[PDB]
């Protein structure tokens, strides 16, 4: 099937695996952090889904290195799958004006 | 660390009538308080979860409300096997910590 | 008309009805919740804007499971969306750019 | 010129144009509401700048309704214009990819 | 090598760049502003990067004219950089398109 | 839950004067704070909405103020017709809570 499609496809499961283990690792980082409330996997899982989808009101947030990493990764894999979508959705939109130009 | 102030450390009534013993926290918690008794030479036993959650197999006596720094733990109607030590402990942030204890007297 | 246009077009609607849903299924999660600050229409409303934005100054968020899910879907229109104005955008240069090319 | 490139252009000198006024309409706007601080242009400035990047650390946000839709405003400019860039550099690689493509 | 893979490719790099300086400017910016906090380096970084892929807690933020600036770029180039990805993303999709329109 | 403090429980006051009721909340509620009169064997009746903003119907002799903790009613020159109880009540949090009440005497 269309590349740009499976793309997108991939791009939102591998995101949704991103999203679990992030919050898996990001409890196990956090828990030993004098004051950090990033602890039990429930809310980190919506630390993660806000992270990734870079909202993060600051209700929740990483306070040790690796917690952070993580941070990074999810935002990071937040922001580039969206973008795929993006990206796959324009291929999408360019290939049907040029049917509609008649080529 | 938070600290979970109990007190008083024991409350006295009589049967049947409305307890409520309180539990404050050094600082915002939200609702991640919760509750726990021990009778004499018991486990502790989870009585309730996040402060106002009951917990299945816990007479429907048992009730708590609360959320930020000031929660409550209730029972409506005491009796005889509600003799034991009410505990708090919060969950809000790292490292747990538990409540003084406070004990129920008839 | 130009699908990216029906789509961009489209796309903005959908938004607002997702907008205001979004305010009025997170108040109606919100509610019952101790401590919770998404309670009321018009913030709720406006805590929406922020948030399909991907704004979201954490002056407000939901804290029931529910409302958050509401916010998951709020952050992903708002996202989606906007990226495919982008994605539009980039078909309508990409085209008039082979216009310049004489093709 | 290249119209992508006159967008790309257009597209900030606007930005540059909607965070001033921006700027000197939320102070307009929130002066008058107890406890709100986004009143001195400076820092309303700062406020539009983080906003329409959307980054919005919360430091500083509106809570009137014309303060708001001030915010929605800076908000949507930001976003659209960042997505024009996008949408401009797209159809320069497109392009220059045609070419390394002989065609 | 294709253009728009070496932008990507540049693009990364050049962030790198920016959220190290970044990091460095922020805590010269900020040290001497009472009550501020962005002046360490590490954290300044975690800093940096939240802020570049524009989410940013709260947990830190520049209070001074000059850090402010700092954030402004640093949010600017975390902006074009992934959103340059994308654009790099697109080429790719539009290109391997054509092809499965045996084109 | 928010705690809506409001002290004195009863006021005296003389004919004209300006009378001021004090209401404090638990925590910062920022505006979300409004008003209710209730004269003896009546229903509650909106005085003033969101701290400051008046309501139709409703003498422009009263007025309020404030953000934040502490909030303030305001009478411009009492009269007999304003004998009654005045309650404060915030919708910042859930769930809505009641301040104590405040007693006005001429
Ligand atoms: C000016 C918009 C900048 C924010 N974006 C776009 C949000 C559109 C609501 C967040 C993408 C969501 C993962 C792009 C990332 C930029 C680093
Ligand atoms: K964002
Ligand atoms: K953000
Ligand atoms: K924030
Ligand atoms: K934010």
């Amino acid at each position: 099937s269309a590349l740009h499609w499976r793309a997108a496809g991939a791009a939102t499961v591998l995101l949704v695996i991103v999203l679990l283990a992030g919050s898996y690792l990001a409890v196990l980082a956090e828990r030993g952090a004098p004051g950090a409330q990033l602890i039990t996997y429930p809310r980190a899982l919506w630390w993660s889904v806000e992270t990734a989808t870079t909202v993060g009101y600051g209700d929740l947030y990483p306070v040790t290195l690796w917690g952070r990493c993580v941070a990074v990764v999810v935002m990071v894999a937040g922001i580039t799958s969206f973008g795929l979508v993006t990206a796959a959705l324009a291929t999408w939109f360019v290939g049907r004006e040029q049917e509609r130009r008649g080529h | 660390d938070i600290l979970l102030t109990q007190s008083p450390a024991i409350l006295s009534v009589s049967p049947g009538e409305r307890v409520s013993f309180s539990c404050r926290a050094s600082q915002s918690i939200g609702t991640d308080i919760h509750w726990y008794q021990q009778r004499t030479n018991g486990s502790p036993r989870l009585l309730i979860k996040y402060a106002s959650e009951s917990i299945s197999g816990i007479p429907s006596r048992f009730s708590g409300s609360g959320s930020g720094t000031d929660f409550t733990l209730s029972i409506n109607s005491v009796e005889s096997e509600d003799i034991a030590n009410y505990y708090c402990q919060q969950s809000n942030r790292w490292p747990f910590t538990f409540g003084s204890g406070t004990k129920l007297e008839i």
